[PDB]
C-alpha cells in the first residue's frame, strides 16, 4: 500500500518556511520512480516518513541541502549534514502568487544564533542588532524578525514562489 | 586585524560640503553597526549618528539634523559621512567607530579621526570633575550621573593626548580585550564610578563615560587625569 504523498504535495495552501509544516506518514511504501513521473519538478535531490514542506523563493531552494548556509538554512529550516531522505521542489508562481503580490508567505530574517537540524522557530520577538536594547519597540537596529516574500507574477524565477517538500526518515 | 582607516584632513570654505570615508578591513563589513562621533577642540564627544551596513538603515542625532548623510559601500567595505553646508561651528575631528555587539557592547574599535577645519527629553551624562590629579600608585575614581535610568548600558572610554578614544569598560563593569585589571567598572541605574587602582604613567588621559541605553547616545564631559612624579 503506497504512500499518500498527494496529501502534502497537493495541499490547498502551504506553510511559510519559518513556520514549516511537519506532516508525518507511517507504515506505507515510499516509492520514488512513482513520485518523479507524477509531475516535472525543478529540484529532486536525494541523499515512518516525515514529509515536511513549505514555500521559499526559487534562488533559495539550493539552501535545502545538507551543510548549506544562508537565510533559509541558518534561520528557517536547517538540514543536518547526515541527511538521509529527499528534497523535492517545483515552481508555483501561478498558485502562490497573485497580480499585485501575494504576501502570505513569510521567512525569518535575523536570529541570535543558528538552527539545529529540524528545529522550528516561530517567535515574534524584536531582533536587537545594536548594543542598545529594543524593549519590544521597533526602530533603528530593532527589526521585526519576520519579513514577507513579494511574489508578484512578474518576478524572475529567482524571486518566484517555489513549493518544497522534504521526505525524512 | 580589525582596522578602521579614515580619509585625510580636509580644509574647506564655509557653506561648502565634504564627504569623508572610513575604510574597514579585518572583519566582515555587514556584521557590525558603524557609528560616527564629532569632537571639537578641547570639547567633549557628541554621538553624531549610526548606520547599519547590512541594510542601509541609519539614525541621526537630532542636534545635527540634516547636516550629514551616512552611507555605506559594501563592495569597498567603506562607510561614508557626507557633511553638508559647513559653518565655522562644524570644524572638528570626526571619528568613525564600530559597534561590537553581540560580543563587546558599545564602540570597541575607533578610526583615527579626520580633522575637518573650515575657514575663510534626552539623556545627559554628568562628570563633575573636569580636571583631577593623582600620583603613580594612588587609587582614583571618576563618577557619572544620568538624568534617567540607563540600567547597566554604559561604557567608559580613554582618550590619550591627541589620540582617538579607546574603549576601557563596556556594560558598566566589563573590560574590553587587553585592558589592565587596574581599571574596574562600577555602578547601576543612575550612579556609575570608574576606579583606576594602581595609577600608572600611561594612564595620563581624558576619561569619558557614555550611555548606550537609548539613541541618541550621549557622552560625559571628560575627566582629565594628570600625574606628577619626582
Ligand atoms: C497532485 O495532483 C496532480 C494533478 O492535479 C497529479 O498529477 C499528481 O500526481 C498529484 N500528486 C501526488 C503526489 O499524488
Amino acid at each position: 500500500n503506497l504512500c499518500p504523498f498527494g496529501e502534502v504535495f497537493n495541499a490547498t495552501t502551504f506553510a511559510s518556511v519559518y513556520a514549516w509544516n511537519r506532516k508525518r506518514i507511517s507504515n506505507c511504501v515510499a516509492d520514488y520512480s512513482v513520485l518523479y513521473n507524477s509531475t516535472s519538478f525543478s529540484t529532486f535531490k536525494c541523499y515512518n516518513v516525515y514529509a515536511d514542506s513549505f514555500v521559499v523563493r526559487g534562488d533559495e531552494v539550493r539552501q535545502i541541502a545538507p551543510g548549506q548556509t544562508g537565510r533559509i538554512a541558518d534561520y528557517n529550516y536547517k538540514l543536518p549534514d547526515d541527511f538521509t531522505g529527499c528534497v523535492i521542489a517545483w515552481n508555483s508562481n501561478n498558485l502562490d502568487s497573485k497580480v499585485g503580490g501575494n504576501y502570505n508567505y513569510l521567512y525569518r530574517l535575523f536570529r541570535k544564533s543558528n538552527l539545529k537540524p529540524f528545529e522550528r522557530d516561530i517567535s515574534t520577538e524584536i531582533y536587537q542588532a545594536g548594543s542598545t536594547p529594543c524593549n519590544g519597540v521597533e526602530g533603528f537596529n530593532c527589526y521585526f524578525p519576520l519579513q514577507s516574500y513579494g511574489f508578484h507574477p512578474t518576478n524572475g524565477v529567482g524571486y518566484q514562489p517555489y513549493r518544497v517538500v522534504v521526505l525524512s526518515f | 586585524e580589525v582596522q578602521l582607516q579614515q580619509s585625510g584632513p580636509e580644509l574647506v570654505k564655509p557653506g561648502a560640503s565634504v564627504k569623508i570615508s572610513c575604510k574597514t578591513s579585518g572583519y566582515t563589513f555587514t556584521e557590525y553597526t558603524m557609528y560616527w562621533v564629532k569632537q571639537s577642540h578641547g570639547k567633549s564627544l557628541e554621538w553624531f549618528g549610526g548606520i547599519n551596513p547590512n541594510n542601509g538603515d541609519t539614525s541621526y542625532n537630532q542636534k545635527f539634523k540634516g547636516k550629514a548623510t551616512l552611507t555605506v559601500d559594501k563592495s569597498s567595505t567603506t562607510a561614508y559621512m557626507d557633511l553638508r553646508s559647513l559653518t565655522s561651528e562644524d570644524s572638528a575631528v570626526y571619528y568613525c567607530a564600530r559597534d561590537g555587539y553581540p560580543y563587546y557592547f558599545a564602540m570597541d574599535y575607533w578610526g583615527q579621526g579626520t580633522s575637518v577645519t573650515v575657514s575663510s527629553s534626552d539623556i545627559v551624562m554628568t562628570q563633575s570633575q573636569k580636571f583631577m590629579s593623582t600620583s603613580v600608585g594612588d587609587r582614583v575614581s571618576v563618577t557619572c550621573k544620568a538624568s534617567q535610568n540607563v540600567d547597566t548600558n554604559v561604557a567608559w572610554y580613554q582618550q590619550k593626548p591627541g589620540q582617538s578614544p579607546k574603549g576601557l569598560i563596556y556594560s558598566a563593569s566589563h573590560r574590553y580585550s587587553g585592558v589592565p585589571d587596574r581599571f574596574t567598572g562600577s555602578g547601576s541605574g543612575t550612579d556609575f564610578t570608574l576606579t583606576i587602582s594602581n595609577v600608572q604613567s600611561e594612564d595620563l588621559a581624558d576619561y569619558f563615560c557614555q550611555q548606550y541605553n537609548t539613541y541618541p547616545w550621549t557622552f560625559g564631559g571628560g575627566t582629565k587625569l594628570e600625574i606628577k612624579a619626582a
